[PDB]
RNA sequence: AGGAUAGUGGCCUACCAUGGUUUCAACGGGUAACGGGGAAUAAGGGUUCGAUUCCGGAGAGGGAGCCUGAGAAACGGCUACCACAUCCAAGGAAGGCAGCAGGCGCGCAAAUUACCCAAUCCCGACACGGGGAGGUAGUGACAAUAAAUAACGAUACAGGUUGUAAUUGGAAUGAGUACAAUGUAAAUACCUUAACGAGGAACAAUUGGAGGGCAAGUCUGGUGCCAGCAGCCGCGGUAAUUCCAGCUCCAAAAGCGUAUAUUAAAGUUGUUGCAGUUAAAAAGCUCGUAGUUGAACCUUGGGCUUGGCUGG
């Protein structure tokens, strides 16, 4: 029949189940980022590990290898585009120098907090899922939406959102109209 | 052996109705609820930290 | 409310005697723009008959306020009917929907007529004589 | 098994048609014709997937029933007619004349040619052999039989077809330095000049070709098609790239420079 | 040196040698001989339906002193009679003679568990209702 | 040498030789064996799986034989037997779901007797018919993606400029519910969307546990080697950190245990990479064949000219 539609996982549970050293660290990382569960940490961990795995192969190659070049720079350009790699850190060695904290800093939930549109990091996720923040002219309600460098400056309240010049919401209309 | 004693203990356990309690937060809030109580308002006994200390 | 429509990816198709493109709709403060009103609107812009214009495949982007669709305008109403399928002609009212039995009903008849040789009139007449 | 297949699964279609995976289960199966199934293009594919004139497989059929489509100056009424290499497709309603020639990327490039250029074609001589009553003839790549050719014509050569009378206008002899367009392998679509033909009796002969950028590749004689008598003088309007194969890095740099 | 062939033309001697010595491994031997397909009461299955024949109380192995309450079940798939445990305080009462019980393993994978002698299976469902749901009284036995 | 074949060929026949395969594993047996592209797991090397979205093959209850036809030893073609099996007026007649849906049995184990040729393509005398091919919907916690059950203040005690813990609010919003439009062959759904839709915001999150491994109690009550738990070590014989209850807490979260099989763990199958004095394991000892492995040695050095890319 029809050709199969491929799919793949985005996370991986750690081998050792209960280790308070890891258990507290994951709580610490998510707690200050307001992440919903550990899957959002298992997702960052798995997704970052494959970025290293791509870089690890190229460093075994001899330099000026055009696969090591073309693939190496193509990977780096994507990372600097979203800001996880600093603009002065384009050596494919700093890609190994990355940590989970780097890309979680690039999230929509993180950045709306640091742009001050919500008082707290958990209030930052609330502004997202309740459809209030528009990036560019497209409303995004994905907490994990990674923001590129050019998309960094275009995050603001949705124009139809009650906090952004739109009409009042359900509660205000019912009360102000009561 | 004889099968007469099966279920002897649970039968003679006095019934206790669970006390009705407020519901706990779910989602990120329980994630938020724990993060404060474990890393922010510490209740360690000056390096002695127990998670479910029974009364004594 | 201030419905603005944009067009792109225009391809001239004299083989179908039609002009085709992408209907970029800007409809802020509106759920979406209907096919009927778009055809009414599109006809005025391009000075063509409302019956020779086709609009379909309209989906609104996430967050609303903007829709995208496909546009087909033909050089005449007659040209449209030759190259437009029946259902679209029914959608615009330019033709009537075909009235037939269900696919279950049509199929049952066809295997029943496989049980008859010659004219169907002959089959029933011979049935009367045998049962007489 | 009990007979030839008349169906083609979507994944079983030739890769160069660029047919999308999730359009459906089946793909257009080319009919018998001048070109082999795997090395040809159904007309339904061309008018829907490349030119985008037809939005679906139904609209193309009405196009050909109005007699607009001509393959090499003759009408075709088969949606799945196997057009192939150097084939001329004319849609006079649009006033467009086409010649199917490979781009460097290995796929059928949309190549628009002049109205005059649409009145000839080039064919690779497959065999020269004596037919009935002592009449020698020639079989071209598209299976055309031309009787009474120039007695100098032999195998591997390229002739010019007048594409109207079915006769021979001229031909290009196969030799060193001949301009060549490759029609098979991963060197498919490359254009260059012969350097040395290595003969392997009882096997496959290889043609050594230097590209336009002093790039050397070795390919089987079965993929070698002569397009011009010397370097830089092709008998047909070559598509974009002129059979010049680049690196992926150069393509990226050209892409970076082109739009920014 | 190391007692095994190293010469470049000795790939065959290594191929035979390893395959011979995989028979000393019980995991490999049980799989290839198909002892599960032949002698295991489930016939290599994960669970099985069977019919209860009689209920038995068993004296425990040392040093534990208790009674483990199991039953005699005949299997419907192949007609074998093997004992199965009933694990829940007071779940002997939920099962009656001549009930159809869905059995499973003890997780020891064909081995006797704990102090219980001669028993390897446990009851998962009775009359199509989970014995855990009956022990928690989420549902009620169909009868 | 002939016959037969579309054709080669012991494919078959007549005559004549005695050949062919095999420890480099022939032949026989088992297969819970259709093969491959692939899947799972994996630092690497590997191990297990592959009925199954593609390709090749075989089969239509088990055999056998043929008609038509370019193409069939065809089964939604026939004939005959075997085994089942439907009607019968008892003379006879008709069967083949390993197609679609659906019914019985078997099991640990698996969907609606829905709609339609609109999309893909096929077949036909063919711009027009047909298509359970194909597509759409119904059931579906097979798997995978994204992702709700709240947020911020004011009091208030504690507290070190603020993290809260209780009783006090005004907002936001989708879960759902619906005009309508879109969506479609026609619908459902998604998205957009008027109006409705949250204070216990009952619009209530669960699955397992809390001796160790292994995260989270030596808290209270019940039982008293009994009930039972416990993958293993053990816990229970009247203060049980382990059963039976409550409270508290932990891990994961729309997901969490059980069983089975298998992979890693396993350097416990070891080519990489195990061990063999004593823990299992050097044949009693020599000869010896296949196999595996086998001393060194044959134009080096010098001299000149020149092309290319690295550092400056």
């Amino acid at each position: 029949p029809r050709a199969p539609r491929t799919y793949s996982k985005t996370y991986s549970v750690p081998k050792r189940p209960y280790e308070s050293a890891r258990l507290d660290a994951e709580l610490k990382l998510a707690g200050e980022y307001g992440l919903k569960n550990k899957r959002e940490i298992y997702r960052i961990g798995f997704q970052l590990s494959k970025i290293r795995r791509a870089a690890r192969d190229l460093l075994t190659r001899d330099e000026k290898d055009p696969k090591r070049l073309f693939e190496g720079n193509a990977l780096i350009r994507r990372l600097v585009r979203i800001g996880v790699l600093s603009e002065d850190k384009m050596k494919l060695d700093y890609v190994l120098a990355l940590k989970p904290e780097d890309f979680l800093e690039r999230r929509l939930q993180t950045q709306v907090f640091k742009l001050g549109l919500a008082r707290s990091i958990h209030h930052a996720r609330v502004l997202i899922t309740q459809r209030h923040i528009a990036v560019g002219k497209q409303i995004v309600n994905i907490p994990s939406f990674t923001v590129r460098l050019d998309s960094q400056k275009h995050i603001d309240f949705a124009h139809n959102s009650p906090y952004g010049g739109g009409r009042a919401g359900r509660v205000k209309r019912k009360n102000q109209g009561k | 052996g004889s099968l007469a004693r099966a279920g002897k203990v649970k039968s003679q356990t006095p019934k206790v109705e669970k006390q009705e309690k407020p519901k706990k937060p779910q989602g990120r809030a329980y994630m938020r609820l724990l993060y404060t109580r474990r890393f922010v308002n510490v209740t360690l006994t000056n390096g002695k930290r127990k998670m479910n200390p029974s009364p004594a | 409310d201030a419905v603005t429509i944009r067009t792109r990816k225009v391809i001239s198709n004299p083989l179908l005697a039609r002009r085709q493109f992408v209907i970029d709709v800007l409809h802020p403060n509106r759920a979406n723009v209907s096919k009927d009103e778009l055809r009414e609107k599109l006809a005025e812009i391009y000075k063509a008959e409302k019956d020779a214009v086709s609009v379909f495949g309209f989906r609104t982007q996430f967050g609303g306020g903007k829709s995208t669709g496909f546009g087909l305008i033909y050089q005449s109403v007659a040209d449209a009917k030759r190259f437009e399928p029946a259902y679209r002609l029914v959608r615009y009212g330019l033709a009537e929907k075909v009235e037939k039995a269900s696919r279950q009903q049509r199929k049952q008849k066809k295997n029943r007529d496989k049980k008859i040789f010659g004219t169907q009139r002959r089959a029933q007449k011979r049935a009367a004589r045998r049962n007489a | 098994a009990r007979g030839p297949k008349k169906h083609l699964k979507r994944l079983a279609a030739p890769s160069h048609w660029m047919l999308d995976k999730l359009s459906g289960t089946y793909a257009p199966r080319p009919s018998a014709g001048p070109h082999k199934l795997r090395e040809s293009l159904p007309l339904v594919v061309f008018l829907r997937n490349r030119l985008k004139y037809a939005l679906n497989g139904r609209e193309v059929k009405a196009i050909m029933m109005q007699q607009h489509v001509q393959v090499d100056g003759k009408v075709r009424t088969d949606t799945t007619y196997p057009a192939g290499f150097m084939d001329v497709i004319t849609l006079e309603a649009t006033n467009e004349h086409f010649r199917l020639v490979y781009d460097v990327k290995g796929k059928f490039a949309v190549h628009r040619i002049s109205a005059e250029e649409a009145a000839y074609k080039l064919g690779k001589v497959k065999k020269v052999q004596l037919g009935k009553k002592g009449v020698p003839y020639v079989v071209t790549h598209d299976g055309r039989t031309i009787r009474y050719p120039d007695p100098l014509i032999r195998a591997n050569d390229t002739v010019k077809i007048d594409l109207a009378t079915g006769k021979i206008d001229d031909f290009i002899k196969f030799d060193t330095g001949r301009l060549v367009m490759v029609t098979g392998g991963r060197n498919l679509g490359r254009v260059g000049v012969i350097v040395h033909r290595e003969k392997h009796e009882g096997g496959f002969d290889l043609v050594h070709i230097k590209d336009a950028l002093e790039n050397t590749f070795v390919t089987r004689l079965s993929n070698v098609f002569v397009i011009g008598t010397e370097a830089g003088k092709p008998w047909v309007s070559l598509p974009k790239g002129k059979g010049i194969k680049l690196s992926i890095s150069e393509e990226r740099d050209r892409r970076r420079a082109q739009q920014g | 040196g190391k007692g095994k062939p190293r010469g470049l033309n000795s790939a065959r001697k290594l191929r035979v040698h390893r395959r011979n010595n995989r028979w000393a491994d019980q995991a490999y031997k049980a799989r290839l001989l198909g002892t599960a397909f032949k002698s295991s009461p489930f016939g290599g299955s994960s669970h099985a339906k069977g019919i209860v024949l009689e209920k038995i109380g068993i004296e425990s192995k040392q040093p534990n002193s208790a009674i483990r309450k199991c039953v005699r079940v005949q299997l419907i798939k192949n007609g074998k009679k093997v004992t199965a445990f009933v694990p829940n305080d007071g779940c002997l009462n939920f099962v009656d003679e001549n009930d159809e019980v869905l059995l499973a393993g003890f997780g020891r994978r064909g081995k006797a568990k704990g102090d219980i002698p001669g028993v390897r299976f446990k009851v998962v469902k009775v009359s199509g209702v989970s014995l855990l749901a009956l022990w928690k009284e989420k549902k009620e036995k169909p009868r």
